[PDB]
């Protein structure tokens, strides 16, 4: 309902963490949206074009981060990757639909931008719509570590970096989804 | 286990990327751009990788390898458990770094200067080169040719046999035998069961694919010769070798610069489209636009975008210290460049698909971990970029890009000499770098002591390729130290491997797109077989035996020869018959000194029974000095001139145990001329008691040959 | 008749005026602002001048000239009619022209490398005179003294050898019996009746006037002997000579870089008023204005008020090329001006003082004819200059322009450092401008053969100045040839007159003012005798004989050298002091090198009977490789070594004609190297068979003095 | 009378040639000259200063030239020289007085003035207030030439070469001078 207005804001969320925002008691329609210049993936399943004008109010959120350009085919139901299983998981059955676009002006500072992170290592899989923030070292193999970070076990949080000069997979990509249900 | 090594590859490709990248752009930055504040902004970063690239090679031995059976982490850690140079002790290390920087130095910078005007003198590059490339003057070639290796080849005799020692070493203590089987170990695979290759095997292969070649390089080198005996009369026989410094240039690795002596129909000029690019307008981009539309035309990508704007086209307007060597760059994380200032030129016109078939092999593998992002080996990555320039300059691709009108017709006199310009240089090759490589390996392994280098360099000379030197160099030179990749310590054989691997893909390309003529008119525009076949090896990379990588475009597992002799066939057939009357071969016994030479044999036990002394080089040194101080007297006494001989005017060849050489006399310092034989005979007739006396020899002992006692 | 003399005059002086105001108006406008157009803007106004020159001299014969009575144009006219080097042939003026400019560019631009590290080579300018005036290392200076010679020297002797003689038939074509003869024509004057002198008068003035400076010379010679007895031990004997490299500069002109190892008190400075001229805030302005007021205190003009704003007295600010070496311009026509870029030291301080002293002299003589405006003769016009620059820079003067506090006292210590560091630049030049001049005279006029010139020089050497080589040079170097003013044909008498009219000035100055002290802290400030003593005779010029122009100011007729003894008293009493122990004098048999030597006799009849061969330079050729080779075979079967001796390892001093002579050997490349008496006397006792075989003697013909035969 | 206007004017003579410029019938009293800022030399012998005030408009006249700086001292009555028995002679008795000054902003190009000549050479000194123009080749010694030009004859009349560096006693000078007589 104030979503014309989540699609413009400063600052987005990393991918490990994002934003949980409600919408209720609206009139939203969604023909000026799916409808503009500066979109480039609008995907969407559960829900055909010009078919989300029917009971939709209810129980309706938001969720906006970023990641770079080659890992976009990741988000979609299905299509295991690397951030599927770990940062982001969502289940086949219930999608809304995924919208995405690119924002290189927005970031990528000449020097180098590390103000996002990703988690890279954890003991297994997630499940559908979870989340997690704890920063623990990883006991990777059999050997007991504490805070040491030398061998068999490292930090589990990396940078990006973002430069204006990379190529087209290598740029940031910001992206929202939406939740369509029923009560 | 596994999955321990799978996550410190995790880790470690993510660490690479960004590193290589910032250590990239600081090099580029530089030499867009010479100042002298960047190169200490990129000398700082260079050292950042270098640290962190050698700390993570010293981490990663925690992992035995005989456990791993997933082949892609195996060939990794392969790549990255390797030790170098850092297992010597210390102070040996610096022994070695200071060695290989004064060879460097010691080659950049020397110096020969005019005999006669001493206050001249000329460096390699801007000068010496000009003499040897451009002269038609015996005596002027015969100086140059003579002066660089006399002073500077002896500076780098006692380096050079220290290097070998310490290398040996470096080598031993990684369980190699010598340096040599060191240097092999880029043609070797294992475990693939029906994909295998040893060292020891390519050592077989080269020397049997050789052999096929000779029957090709006569025929050449006797045609050379006939018509060289037009340009320098009265110093060629026809029965016997070239001399060392009549070829192009200061080794005679290309005989390129021989064309003008030997066109076999002057008056029919080659295709040329230069005044057709300053008539049409030609800039810089246009040539770029339709390389592009070229590569595009065959089933590749195109450009990224980003190429268009980042790279550097054109030399600066302003005069800017900005070094200009055609180059492609792979940044890193999807970034690609060009570095070149491109005149107008059909010169550049080929360069430019030469260095854009680098980039297009560089966009292909960029789907693969960040250690196996090469070339299969050293020879791919240049035969894939001259397959391209090698089909670009046709007559019927540069007739439809419309810079030849089509009134242009073909006559096979044109087709002879394209021809022969390209065997010139292809064919007149690969026997200097087949003798080159064979030498080190025999010296590095340890079958030539030190005291036989210069022997058998100069005997291996005659014997494969055919060539003589003119002046007699004893054990105290080194000529094959006198080139760049010997000094500078570089690596020689893929330069016979690429030229193979050439030939082949392009037979195996023109077959795919239905060619039907002669095989060096063949193109392959306006296809999609050839393009699909290409890219079907491009995209592998390291990951892959490149053995297997071969079969994936021709249907074979070894290199081959007779692709490029099917490409040379036109001009068998045309050689054979003009070789009709001439002598297609050589001799190995001419020289061109050995008409104004002397004989001395000596017999010592006949003459002084159970006291003769031993003859070691002390001897040899009184008896130059006793021939010069002969040469002195009989000039003074009879000719009424004041000429100062030394002992070094005197040379000497072919020493044998039972004491007897040849010997010839050389004027001061002109190296070029020759007391001729008669006047030494009068000189020794006149003075013959004085050399008996100074070594207690008595007419009988102590023979010239030629020379009957009268008196 | 003579009217028509003065008519021509009246019109050459109209003429030149201009002619000679353009020329030297191109050269100032190239001077002061190098680039690529002035050099050819004042080329051709060299060359019109030139040519307009020699065509009024060759017009200017048609008068005979021994009619005519009046002095003035007689003097023009002989000045006039003479005819310079266009007496030859055409291709004896050209090949003469070849020989002056291949000389120039030889001494210009030659270069020595070092043996080491043969790719850096060192000039004469940069780098040689710092090394030889700096160090203080025996070997480097032994290595650099005998390089430079041992390069360039040796280039030099056939040249000069022509030179001599296209030289000599020059001036016999002109009426002189030699070149010498030709050179002393400037102390010539003729019909004054009572102050005539002739050209053979010179000669036994300058060797009667030289004898009285022995007495001084040897006690400065015998002091700085005993003072570097400290800093080169075991070098230097009690009662030798001094070797010739440790003086001060590549050939001893000067020996004011001594006087570091030579203050007589180290802790007593010297006056510098460096930071007063600093801490005042002085610029370039105020130096010239004092020396305008100083100039201006003795009763002589102003300056020209065209003087301050056409000169150019500071280096211009943006950098341009204006070469710098501070000069006084006479253009003419009333045009005076100065170039230098003026820093604040006092050095410059004094030579602004020199320089304007060439502009008061050249402002006086204005008012004669055009061809008779220069110096009486070469000795005046820097006499005159420097007479100023001496007493401008006393303590009294110093202190009363206010550069120094008058609490400032004199030390008598400060007075014997100052006159020290005067005479080691005054009298030490003396000598040897005495035996230069003497030789080149000798040389010139015939009495001295083509084959005795490096036999006299360093026996005249011994003889007069006192320094003995330290390495024997034969007769095939030139060392005279390795001197700025020989190689470039320039008189170099004059620097020996001059220093003597410039004390005789200051001493009849001196008078004038009524000083009392002693004549070093003389000063002739606030004066008005002195003033015009001095003017009534700058405003001669050549328009009277120089012998008269020289009694106007002091009173005689012939130069005179007690003046300055009368100078250097303080120092005599005090030299005569220091040196009670020392022994004053040397003796000519010593030499650095005669205590490694060994001594060779040989005679021939006694052995030979009416064979004997004649003994030419090849036998000693043949001598020096066996001696060679016999130091190899030693070294080789006795220490284990393999060094490679040779024919110019051997040195030989001393040839007779009854064959007999010293020598003695060196290492292979280090020159200040020599191998034991007792190593070589070891050697030569093993191969003295072959040595004896080679020339057909029996130990009892060829000896060497102090081996005795025992087996 | 307009005198005033002859001391300003745009160029004069040479000295082998001069301007004669008549005056009469006025009234000039003679002060506002000799008193100006201008001036450097008024040398006068025949009339005292301001005693010029008296019976004087009969027949007076004008003439101009330029001359070099060291030579105003060859002007005056006596004073033998070079320009004072060629090109202009001045009686003792009648002179009115003299009067010159610098002039080397009007004159003295950079690269050099020729448009001033003087005589050189002549048989006989000139008569007191003569002229001549006459330009032939001048017969030194005894032999014939007619226009050769080659050797003992050679033409009289030099240029004088005016450049803006030269020193004080040679820059040009302009001079005039006045004749004062009685009826």
């Amino acid at each position: 309902c104030p979503f014309g207005e989540v699609f413009n804001a400063t600052r987005f969320a990393s991918v490990y963490a994002w934003n949980r925002k409600r919408i209720s008691n609206c009139v939203a329609d969604y023909s000026v949206l799916y409808n503009s210049a500066s979109f480039s993936t609008f995907k969407c399943y559960g829900v055909s074009p010009t078919k989300l004008n029917d009971l939709c109010f209810t129980n309706v959120y938001a969720d906006s981060f970023v990641i770079r350009g080659d890992e976009v085919r990741q988000i979609a139901p299905g299509q295991t990757g690397k951030i599927a299983d770990y940062n982001y998981k969502l289940p086949d059955d219930f999608t809304g639909c995924v919208i995405a676009w690119n924002s290189n002006n927005l970031d990528s500072k000449v020097g180098g931008n590390y103000n996002y992170l990703y988690r890279l290592f954890r003991k297994s899989n997630l499940k559908p719509f979870e989340r997690d923030i704890s920063t623990e070292i990883y006991q990777a193999g059999s050997t007991p570590c504490n805070g040491v970070e030398g061998f068999n076990c490292y930090f589990p949080l990396q940078s990006y970096g973002f430069q204006p000069t990379n190529g087209v997979g290598y740029q940031p990509y910001r992206v929202v989804v939406l939740s369509f249900e029923l009560l | 286990i596994e999955e321990q090594a799978k996550t410190f590859l995790d880790k470690f490709n993510h660490e690479a990327e960004d590193l290589f990248y910032q250590s990239s752009l600081a090099s580029w930055n530089y030499n867009t751009n010479i100042t002298e504040e960047n190169v200490q902004n990129m000398n700082n970063a260079g050292d950042k990788w270098s640290a962190f690239l050698k700390e993570q090679s010293t981490l990663a031995q925690m992992y035995p390898l005989q456990e791993i059976q997933n082949l892609t982490v195996k060939l990794q850690l392969q790549a990255l458990q390797q030790n170098g140079s850092s297992v010597l002790s210390e102070d040996k290390s610096k022994r070695l770094n200071t060695i290989l920087n004064t060879m460097s130095t010691i080659y950049s910078t020397g110096k020969v200067c005019n005999p006669d005007n001493p206050q001249e003198c000329l460096l390699l590059e801007p000068g010496l080169n000009e003499i040897m490339a451009n002269s038609l003057d015996y005596n002027e070639r015969l100086w140059a040719w003579e002066s660089w290796r006399s002073e500077v080849g002896k500076q780098l005799r006692p380096l050079y046999e220290e290097y070998v020692v310490l290398k040996n070493e470096m080598a031993r203590a990684n369980h190699y035998e010598d340096y040599g089987d060191y240097w092999r170990g880029d043609y070797e695979v294992n475990g693939v069961d029906g994909y295998d290759y040893s060292r020891g095997q390519l050592i077989e292969d080269v020397e049997h694919t050789f052999e096929e070649i000779k029957p090709l390089y006569e025929h050449l080198h006797a045609y050379v010769r006939a018509k060289l005996m037009n340009a320098y009369p009265s110093y060629i026989s026809p029965i016997g070798c070239l001399p060392a410094h009549l070829l192009g240039d200061m080794w005679g690795r290309f005989w390129t610069n021989l064309y003008s002596l030997t066109v076999p129909f002057g008056q029919k000029p080659n295709i040329d489209v230069t005044d057709a690019m300053v008539d049409q307008a030609w800039d810089a981009q246009r040539i770029f636009k339709e390389a592009e539309k070229f590569f595009v035309s065959v089933g590749l990508p195109n450009m990224t975008q980003g190429f268009w704007e980042n790279s550097m086209l054109t030399d600066p307007g302003n005069v800017q210290k900005a070094v200009c060597h055609p180059t492609a760059w792979d940044l890193g994380k999807g970034d690609f460049r060009i570095l070149m200032c491109t005149k107008v030129t059909m010169d550049d016109f080929l360069t430019a698909h030469h260095e854009m078939g680098h980039i297009q092999y560089d966009m292909a593998y960029a789907a693969q971990p960040f250690l196996l992002r090469n070339g299969a080996n050293e020879g791919f990555h240049e035969a894939v970029g001259e397959i391209m320039s090698l089909s670009a300059a046709t007559p019927k691709h540069l007739k439809s890009i419309g810079l030849l009108s089509p009134d242009f017709q073909e006559d096979n006199e044109t087709e002879i000499n394209f021809l022969l310009k390209q065997a010139l240089t292809i064919v007149g090759t690969l026997p200097f770098t087949y003798m080159l490589e064979k030498w080190r390996w025999m010296v590095f392994k340890g079958e030539i002591p030190k005291d036989q280098w210069m022997k058998k360099w100069w005997e291996m000379k005659r014997e494969i390729v055919g060539v003589v030197e003119p002046v007699p160099h004893d054990e105290t030179y080194c000529d094959p130290a006198s080139l760049f990749h010997v000094s500078n310590d570089y690596s020689f054989i893929r330069y016979y491997t690429r030229t193979l691997y050439q030939f082949q893909f392009q037979e195996a390309l023109c077959q795919a797109a239905k060619h039907e003529g002669p095989l060096h008119k063949c193109d392959i525009s306006n296809s999609t077989e050839a393009g699909q076949k290409l890219f079907n090896m491009l995209r592998l990379g390291k990951s892959e035996p490149w053995t297997l990588a071969l079969e994936n475009v021709v249907g074979a597992k070894n290199m081959n020869v007779r692709p490029l002799l099917n490409y040379f066939e036109p001009l068998f057939t045309w050689l054979k018959d003009q070789n009709k009357n001439s002598f297609v071969g050589w001799s190995t016994d001419w020289s061109p000194y050995a008409d104004q030479s002397i004989k001395v044999r000596i017999s010592l036990k006949s003459a002084l029974g159970d006291k003769a002394y031993e003859w070691n080089d002390n001897e040899m040194y009184l008896f130059r000095s006793s021939v010069a101080y002969a040469m002195r007297q009989y000039f003074l006494k009879v000719k009424n001139q004041m000429i100062l001989f030394g002992e070094e005017d005197v040379r000497v060849a072919n020493l044998k145990p039972r004491i007897s050489f040849n010997f010839f006399v050389t004027a001061p310092k002109n190296v070029s001329d020759i007391i001729p034989r008669t006047e030494v005979e009068k000189a020794i007739r006149m003075s013959r008691s004085r050399i008996n006396d100074a070594f207690r020899l008595n007419d009988n002992s102590l023979e010239f040959l030629g020379i009957q006692p009268t008196l």
